[PDB]
């Protein structure tokens, strides 16, 4: 997911990173999230 | 408030030269969107483009300041604005950092050295880092040094503005901008980078071209050193050039920081290739600075033709350029590579720069704590 999905140039879709943060939350998958956060999304602005 | 009414900005305003391309102007922008006078005819006006940038993305979240201003400002307005505006000390210590324009890759630890030279060399003195600002070549490898920092800074970059990607996104007056550390591959303009504190982003109106910050860096740099410090030991906040590969530019640039009053000392390293190990095989290779022989004259002809893909006649003049600034030797500091790192060449820069008496070498010394040096 590192090395292609958040490759150079890749477009994405507003509120789609946030799905995929929960998504991830709910998975218990730690590297994804380490990733997620280091690609731009806060805590702030995601957890309601 | 002030930034508007002190700073000023330039914007295309021509009659749409064609040239190849009828899309694209003379500053390069498309025909439709528009809104020196040499064929441009450009306008001067209020800024519309400076205050904060949160860089969204790029790992660690870092907010960088920045300003567009115009390449014909005085460049004591803009070290004002650094000291009062931006809350910025006066430093003890430049650093010029100049390359290769295009992206680059070095050895591994050749690498590590070089980042962890700059990045303590930029912590033990507090010193202030000029880069490039976009995130190309030499200023990536900066950045990843920046990045692998982590800890604590000022290294500020100065990029054209037309250069830069997403142009709409920083738009604003005092107002926080969000910024994309992603860049398309196949767009010319360049991004910003990630890790980077303040950027002096000039525009000389043109769009996706060069140049419209060199004399404007030169300047600035020139007027910081004429800033001497209250400690005044026989320079003030000296000025080292830091060449990591480069192209024939900055042989121009090593001449232009060498025959200058007062004298700036450059500093080179070596395994990145280019222009630098050209360099370095002329330094090695020079007997009394500007007393070279035939052989290896025309080894080095040979070596600038072939790395650089110059004609004959190219590599002669760019060899001149090359005795000219063999003339002064004792400036140019040569780091190689293989336990000494970056660190022990900056400062070499500093003390030979300085040209205080050896009781003033030591005793600033003594306050660096650094013994090796």
């Amino acid at each position: 997911a590192r090395s292609q999905i958040f490759i150079y140039g890749q477009q994405w879709p507003v509120g789609s990173l946030e799905q995929a943060m929960l998504d991830a939350l709910v998975l218990d998958r730690v590297d994804f999230v380490k990733l997620l956060i280091e690609n731009g999304v806060s805590m702030h602005r995601f957890l309601t | 408030s002030w930034i508007e009414r002190a700073f000023y900005k330039r914007e295309c305003v021509h009659i749409i030269p064609s040239t190849k391309d009828p899309h694209r102007c003379c500053c390069g922008r498309l025909i439709g969107q528009h809104v020196w006078s040499i064929s441009k005819h450009t306008q001067l006006s209020p800024t519309d483009a400076f205050g904060t940038i949160e860089f969204q993305g790029g790992g660690h979240s870092n907010k960088a300041m920045y300003v567009r201003v115009s390449f014909d400002t005085k460049p004591d307005l803009l070290l004002h604005l650094m000291t009062k505006e931006w809350q910025l000390e006066l430093p003890k210590l430049l650093i010029s950092v100049h390359g290769g324009l295009q992206n680059f890759e070095l050895q591994p630890k050749l690498k590590q050295v070089f980042g962890k030279g700059l990045i303590k060399a930029a912590m033990t003195t507090g010193a202030w880092i000029f880069t490039g600002g976009v995130n190309t070549g030499v200023i990536r490898h900066v950045g990843d040094a920046l990045k692998d920092h982590a800890s604590k800074i000022c290294t500020i970059g100065i990029a054209p503005w037309g250069i830069v990607e997403n142009q709409e996104d920083l738009i604003g007056r005092d107002v926080v901008r969000p910024y994309q550390t992603m860049s398309n591959p196949m767009s010319k303009l360049t991004v910003l980078n990630s890790m980077h504190s303040h950027f002096i982003l000039a525009d000389n109106g043109t769009t996706g071209k060069y140049g419209a910050e060199v004399k404007l860096r030169r300047q600035l740099e020139k007027h910081i050193s004429l800033q001497k410090i209250n400690t005044r030991i026989g320079q003030g906040v000296p000025v080292v050039a830091l060449i990591v590969e480069g192209g024939p530019n900055v042989i121009s640039i090593v001449l232009e920081y060498l025959r200058d009053t007062p004298p700036v000392p450059v500093v080179v390293c070596d395994g990145s290739g280019r222009a630098s190990d050209i360099l370095a095989f002329g330094h090695k290779y020079s007997e009394e600075g500007g007393l070279i022989n035939e052989s290896l004259r025309d080894q080095l002809l040979v070596t600038i033709q072939k790395t650089f893909t110059y004609t004959r006649t190219q590599a002669q003049h760019l060899f001149i350029i090359l005795m000219e600034c063999m003339k002064k030797k004792e400036l140019i500091t040569v780091f190689r590579m293989g336990h000494q790192d970056i660190d022990l060449a900056i400062l070499t820069a500093l003390l030979k720069g300085a040209n205080a008496s050896a009781p003033d070498q030591l005793s600033l010394a003594l306050a660096w704590n650094r013994v090796d040096i």
